[PDB]
């Protein structure tokens, strides 16, 4: 009876065994639907298309995401691909198998309550349990003090913790993430004349992010020299064949999560409530804080992520401590990497929740059998 | 210190305009001396008051006629010599070359045949003072310079500035010949323009609410060949707004109490009470005055200038429309999420259409709605409360303004002659100006800040004039003047109308912008002019009221006012249901109008700009000419014969801008001597 | 001098002057050449007609339109119809009054910087400016708060105003109007046997739209209406005697509006745009913005749109505001009344463009000086 | 005659000595703009302050210039006693001896440049720095009792004996108003309900203010809320939207009487209480049981008093007599009772004026103040 670590997260699900070594079902986490008229009769027709096939037939389809920024909105997507994760891509039938759920740290209570009600009685699991990104993310990086700042594509989340302890009260939930972060250089492309506005659009502008921006050591000088030469210029082909170039969004673009007004947001930047978070707790945590900055996501993979974010806090930071950002070269996947060694202790197996305790208590019983 | 020497004694006391009051020294006895001043009061000095007697110098003690000569050139020196001569019945005196005169409210017979011959070919100092001996050297002057003259007397609301008009024909008529109906027909425009144009004031019965200018024109060999007058300046906002204790021009009030009940009947006129715009001061019955004879000087005095009863008549319906559509009541309404109006049903809506000879429905639907013309379709937009009571208030100062041109005109068609010179150019003139004075009332408001605006224009031009005429009495006698500063008041002109995001402006600025109150432009009068140091904020975020320094000091006017009378919305609708009247009167004051059909789309201007252009116009008419000056002083409140009030005096010196004079003396060299005089040392 | 006011629109060319009630020119943007041969010497010929006369000897000529969804495409024709208005419509020289245009807000960068150095180097303006054709129709309102929809000819913008302060986030803009509603109906008015083809005989539907064409306030109980009984049926003759009917086709062709999914597009109606916008502003402008709809261009000009607007917006808002549709009779002309508005304001006079800082700076100083 | 100025962190109450009541009573807020301003000729100003910079909330950026009771935005505090000086009571500050309340145990800097900016900014004759405990009980019309004054800032107990105080049994605490308002926000994200910028912050203030009470029994009070819905309340947002709160309405208001909700290793105010009294003589103690005075808004909350008095009752000899003494204007105490001290004729002579404050320096208030 292996168990089963599903870190389904907003834009990707990231599945697999507990045991293994990295994901074998990272699919993105779309549910399209057709737009257009069917014309041809005797073509096989399906009325949704769920994981790596709603992208290819990317043209007809409106694509649908069933999470935002962390809350499940569309119960019935989220079934639909709950049911193509076990059993298109795991091929594993869910009776027999317990699974492993990760959530954001401050979601709403009714969340966790209905993942434990559809996991309980649709897929009817034998064992579940639900735990938080951050924690993963420190069993990944292998580190029992730190904090880890994790990025997504719908929140982004500090969480203390220190010798196994976890300080709540010193918790930060920013809902700024990849989306806004793709929505954003979709309204700034149009100042050169590119216009994307479908859905399908909105997949090829997240790919030119993923694959053409950067964050600048320092944004007045990198626009200086963006505004001077055209040595930052950057080409792309889109999938009709024209090539779009890009100047200075490459560096625009990423630095809304150091300064959030660029969106109309009123918060601070990452390295400030990084700053604010570590200042929360004991004043004898705070040295080994300082030096165990896990980043986690995929968010957190941009070229020059980690230097940026060090010198903020070194600016920030009394200059007698000595601050270290820990960037792994798989951090994209920590979570799950994490998830899977926390699935596979002999500690844990009796915090599992058993289907008799859901019968005999209710969706309640999360609440007090996860954290 | 001697027991018959005259001191300078200064009673300090609390009050804004009391200056040192000349005094004799009597009784010189124990510690204490004993003093009568010049109003005959008795105190003691004591002997721990001694800087409070200064000498008197002995030019102060005997009077002189030209105070520019006085030893002790101050405000002072200047009240005491007026005050000393006026009980002498002598009210004329010069400083420098301005004539300064004093109502006598008295018969002086100092007008005669025998002293307009006494006066004739003297200049000024050869003579004693005298209204003539301006009109003297002004008459000569321009025979031998051929150049254009000017008189402008100005003071406060009653102290002759009218009769010294008056009487500087009566001289000017008999110089060339015979007085001619010129003389008597100007005479008779007086009280015609004195109805539409004058108004009861908080100081006055009989106030001028603009500026007259007589221009006299004459010939070669000196005579008179016609007369033009010239209105400026207006108060337009009167007509639908009057402050407490104050009220309406006189015509109105005249023609209700001097017109048969037949008549009145015809018009659907009754009492005077009864009307928003003639009842909003409570002073229908102003003291002093009777509306029932002076409704019959007017008629008079229209049929020497050749009113025909026609035209009595039409004149009169236009007044009597300008009363009944001040009644008329709006009630705010919703078309469609749009503001909205209905007149609300009054028989004064039936009159006034009629009376207009317009389509009741017409004029229904010119007051509550606007149209907008554009290529190839009109659209119709429905006006707000506010904006209604905005074009009825622009179509009652729209009629009165423009029939006001039109007794101005009809005057001008009986006195002014076209020049017959036809040939050539040959013709110079005389003109004189019946302008207003500054004012500083408890409470100033918008016109209050348009006439003290036009002073600064004007004292300018007086403080232009006397910094030349000093400059020639220095290189006659090879004194070079270079070591001597002559700083002119720009900057306050510099800080309403003459230059960008002035005063004026953020006043035009707000009365379109959106949702644009009293507050919100004083804010906006603030956040530009704050760090100007002629304009003083006010401490609070309360306070309603602001600061301007002019050359007479601070005056502080009150914003709760603006932007109600600075608006003047004329539409294209209403200069289309002129056009469409039965009534060729008023399409006839509103031919320039109707004319111009179709180019009304650019917006009305409102009555700070139309202000700004009369004083333009009076500026260039004024800067062609060579200025003489007339200062007029009233001495009293209760119009006596003898009393001179001191503290009522020195605040008209004050305003007068006078007092600029003795400063450029002072930054001189005030004390000038002769050969002669070296005698002592 | 006096300044000029050009509000240049895909359609229509609304100038005049600043300080007025109306624009003084009123034509069409279309730029017309001879598509025939002429056999007649001694005709007077001209290459090109721009304006009113190539709409007169409009079955000659093939009509052309130099501004496309708000970006002008043909500069060598736009550059005509400016020449026009300076000088046959104004009758004005151009290098003596300082002009005011109007952009829709997410524009190109480069349309914005071309204008600028055609009106310098050109016309030789003294000076210029560019404004945000929403914000003009809050001045022609007399408001200083409310959400703009301006629908003209070539995009559909909304534009959040509060106390002056415009959220530069909740901005959006659709890309359909009565060009897209023009070809709308040529293409289903092809169903009762009509056929428009020519670039001439777009401007005859485009009549047909504006003197026959309504907004539905139930779009399924019109055509139900429809096909029971015929009283909603009405004749237009063409310009050769020919009399054609059309049926269900008049609310049929505004609805795409609502309904953009009729000519192909996935975004939403003109409804939830501006709710969407609204409730993208902060929780404290939401109940002043709701009562203050103000509706601007001459889409806006169907009979029902209002109505239909203000049943859809309180459909989708909570039934405790005050749903407000402000629609003036004049809206057509909105954008002009506030430019003239701006530019007769003294504040303005030292917001301008002079050409001595646009010989210093380039034709950059644009994007630091307008907005 | 004086000015009276209970100058706390979230609220202003300014007034003149003799009167019953404050004049002015506006949020210690100051506000300035975060969006573009695109309509040109409006009037635009750089900051905004009380009741106008709560009313323009949208727009603005709030920030409190006071937090726990020791000013940080020096320039923000100047603003705002400018304002509370000429827009609010209309006076001139040249011409009235001022009295300001400062929290028992902060730093003395805070104190020494109250006094330099009301010496050299305002050029007040006169001015005064008091403490806003003692100033409750002159408000009472009492001379002996314990004083549990809680703003949004600070919580503090000063017990005092027949005009006497004991500065060893003075015990600060710093939860408060503010931080309830901020445990709301934390746990009011637990129903769906964000509320993140300085603006949604004042309304989860609101929501506290209008529908939080102090549960008798904690844990009898979460076992009704989820046996029965009678303990749930409705408030509509801004916007026109419902939101419903349940057992929250009094487990914000739990954080005083069990600070382990926000993380604070500290007593709840009623183990303090009996501590500040139990720190005190054994003859005193039965005399401040009886009398134990509160003060504050945060004391304001419906039931605070007898949960107050059933917790002293529990660690207090049960032959002594617990009264908890809870005056219907508690929220005004300390500027009744500042009015009361400014306007005796005794006190006269302990203003502190700007002679001594030129012979002396800013350390006169040292010598002069407590
Ligand atoms: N190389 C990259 N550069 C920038 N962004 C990236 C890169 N790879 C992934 N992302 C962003 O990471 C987001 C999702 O990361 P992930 O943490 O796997 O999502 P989730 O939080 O749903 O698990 C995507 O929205 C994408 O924009
Ligand atoms: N020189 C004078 N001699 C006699 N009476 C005069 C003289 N000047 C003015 N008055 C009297 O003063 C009164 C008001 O004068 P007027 O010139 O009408 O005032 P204003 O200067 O306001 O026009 C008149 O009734 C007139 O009798
Ligand atoms: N009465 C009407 N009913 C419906 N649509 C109209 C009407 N009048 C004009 N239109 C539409 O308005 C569009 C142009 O309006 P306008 O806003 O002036 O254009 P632009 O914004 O391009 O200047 C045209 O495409 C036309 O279809
Ligand atoms: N009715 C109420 N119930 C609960 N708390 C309240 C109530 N009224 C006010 N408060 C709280 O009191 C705090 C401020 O109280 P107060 O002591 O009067 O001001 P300050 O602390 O600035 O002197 C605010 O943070 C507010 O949350
Ligand atoms: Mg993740
Ligand atoms: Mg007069
Ligand atoms: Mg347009
Ligand atoms: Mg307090």
């Amino acid at each position: 009876t292996t168990a089963l670590v599903c870190d389904n997260g907003s834009g990707l699900v990231k599945a697999g065994f507990a045991g293994d070594d990295a994901p074998r079902a990272v699919f993105p986490s779309i549910v399209g639907r057709p737009r257009h008229q069917g014309v041809m009769v005797g073509m096989g027709q399906k009325d949704s298309y769920v994981g790596d096939e709603a992208q290819s037939k990317r043209g007809i389809l409106t694509l649908k995401y069933p999470i935002e920024h962390g809350i499940i909105t569309n119960w019935d997507d989220m079934e639909k691909i709950w049911h193509h994760t076990f059993y298109n891509e795991l091929r594993v039938a869910p009776e027999e198998h317990p699974t492993l759920l990760t959530e954001a740290p401050l979601n709403p209570k009714a969340n966790r309550e209905k993942m434990t009600q559809i996991m309980f009685e649709t897929f009817n699991v034998p064992a579940m349990y639900v735990a938080i990104q951050a924690v993963l993310s420190l069993y990944a990086s292998g580190r029992t003090t730190g904090i880890v700042l994790d990025s997504g594509d719908g929140v982004t989340h500090n969480v203390p913790i220190y010798e196994g302890y976890a300080l709540p009260h010193a918790i930060m939930r920013l809902d700024l993430a990849g989306r806004d972060l793709t929505d954003y250089l979709m309204k700034i492309l149009t100042e050169r004349g590119y216009s994307f506005v479908t859905t399908a659009e909105r997949e090829i502008v997240r790919d030119i992010k993923e694959k053409l921006c950067y964050v600048a050591l320092d944004f007045e000088n990198e626009m200086a020299t963006a505004a001077s030469s055209s040595s930052l210029e950057k080409s792309y082909e889109l999938p009709d064949g024209q090539v779009i170039t890009i100047g200075n969004e490459r560096f625009r673009c990423p630095e809304t999560l150091f300064q959030p007004s660029f969106i109309g947001m009123e918060s601070a930047g990452i390295h400030e409530t990084t700053y604010n978070s570590i200042m929360k707790c004991d004043i004898d945590i705070r040295k080994d804080l300082y030096a165990n900055n896990v980043m986690s996501g995929g968010t957190t993979m941009y070229p020059g992520i980690a230097d940026r974010m060090q010198k903020e806090i070194t600016a920030l930071a009394p200059s007698t401590m000595k601050i270290k950002i820990i960037a792994p070269p798989e951090r994209k996947y920590s979570v799950w990497i994490g998830g899977s060694i926390l699935a596979s202790l002999s500690t844990f197996q009796q915090m599992w929740i058993t289907k008799q305790e859901y019968d005999e208590a209710g969706p309640s019983i999360v609440h007090r059998k996860c954290f | 210190v001697l027991p018959g020497d005259y001191v300078w004694m200064d009673l300090k006391s609390g009050q804004e305009f009391d200056v040192p009051i000349g005094a004799v020294v009597k009784l010189c006895d124990s510690g204490q001396i004993q003093v009568v001043d010049d109003e005959d009061n008795e105190h003691w000095i004591s002997p721990q008051n001694a800087t409070h007697i200064k000498p008197m110098h002995p030019t102060s003690v005997h009077g002189v006629e030209d105070m520019i000569r006085l030893g002790d050139l101050n405000e002072a020196g200047i009240l005491r010599n007026l005050l000393i001569r006026y009980r002498d019945h002598l009210i004329y005196t010069y400083t420098g070359s301005i004539l300064v005169a004093v109502n006598p409210y008295q018969l002086l017979s100092i007008y005669s045949p025998e002293h307009i011959r006494q006066y004739t070919n003297k200049k000024i100092g050869e003579m004693p003072p005298h209204i003539f001996a301006i009109a003297d050297n002004c008459y000569f002057n321009m025979k031998r310079n051929n150049r254009d003259q000017c008189c402008i007397i100005s003071g406060e609301s009653g102290a002759g500035k009218t009769e010294s008009t008056k009487l500087i024909l009566q001289f000017l008529a008999a110089i060339s010949g015979q007085h001619s109906w010129i003389e008597q027909q100007v005479l008779e425009a007086t009280p015609i323009l004195e109805a539409f144009g004058n108004a009861k004031t908080i100081r006055n019965d009989n106030s001028s609410r603009f500026g007259k200018y007589i221009d006299i024109h004459f010939n070669k060999r000196g005579a008179i060949e016609g007369a033009k007058i010239e209105q400026y300046l207006l108060e337009k906002s009167r007509v639908c707004r009057q402050a407490p204790d104050e009220r309406n021009y006189h015509v109105f009030y005249c023609m209700l109490e001097g017109m048969n009940e037949e008549e009145k009947k015809k018009l659907g006129l009754g009492q005077a009470a009864d009307y928003n715009y003639l009842a909003m001061g409570n002073c229908i019955t102003c003291e002093g005055r009777v509306d029932s004879q002076e409704y019959a000087n007017i008629r008079s005095a229209m049929k020497v200038l050749m009113f025909t009863d026609t035209e009595n008549w039409e004149i009169s319906k236009l007044l009597a429309a300008i009363l009944h559509m001040g009644n008329l009541q709006y009630e705010a309404r919703t078309f469609e999420n749009l503001d909205a109006c209905e007149v609300l049903f009054s028989p004064s809506l039936a009159t006034a259409a009629s009376l207009l000879e317009v389509n009741p429905p017409d004029l229904m639907s010119c007051l509550t709605s606007r149209t907008l013309i554009t290529r190839g379709e009109t659209v119709s937009t429905p006006l707000s409360r506010e904006q209604a009571l905005d074009v009825r208030d622009a179509f009652v100062k729209g009629i009165y303004g423009r029939l006001f041109v039109w007794i101005v005109e009809k005057i001008n068609a009986a006195i002014y002659k076209p020049p017959p010179l036809e040939v050539k150019n040959s013709r110079r003139s005389i003109g004189l100006l019946d302008i207003f004075g500054f004012e500083n009332f408890t409470v100033n408001s918008f016109e209050q800040l348009c006439i003290n605006f036009a002073n600064e224009h004007l004292q300018q031009f007086f403080v232009r004039h006397v910094f030349k005429l000093e400059q020639e009495e220095y290189d006659l006698e090879s004194i070079d003047w270079l070591h001597i500063e002559f700083t002119d008041n720009q900057e306050a002109l510099d800080m309403i109308a003459n230059r960008p995001m002035n005063v004026i402006s953020l006043i035009d600025e707000e009365s379109k912008f959106p949702k644009g109150t009293d507050a919100t432009m004083l804010h906006k009068l603030n956040s530009q002019h704050k760090l100007n140091a002629n304009y003083v904020p006010p401490k609070n975020s309360h306070e309603t009221q602001f600061g301007i320094n002019h050359f007479a000091g601070v005056v502080y006017y009150e914003s709760q006012g603006f932007l109600e009378k600075n608006r003047d919305t004329l539409h294209g609708d209403i200069i289309q249901l002129v056009h469409s009247s039965r009534n060729k009167f008023i399409k006839q004051i509103f031919q320039a109008d109707v004319a111009m059909g179709a180019e009304t789309r650019k917006r009305s201007p409102t009555l700070s700009s139309q202000f700004k252009r009369s004083l333009e116009l009076l500026m260039r008419t004024l800067g062609a000419c060579q200025p003489f000056f007339v200062r007029c002083i009233k001495p009293n409140e209760f119009k006596k014969p003898m009393l001179f009030d001191r503290h009522l005096c020195v605040r008209q010196l004050r305003y007068s801008g006078m007092m600029e004079t003795i400063r450029i003396r002072h930054a001189g060299y005030p004390i000038r001597y002769s050969f002669v005089e070296f005698v002592e040392r």
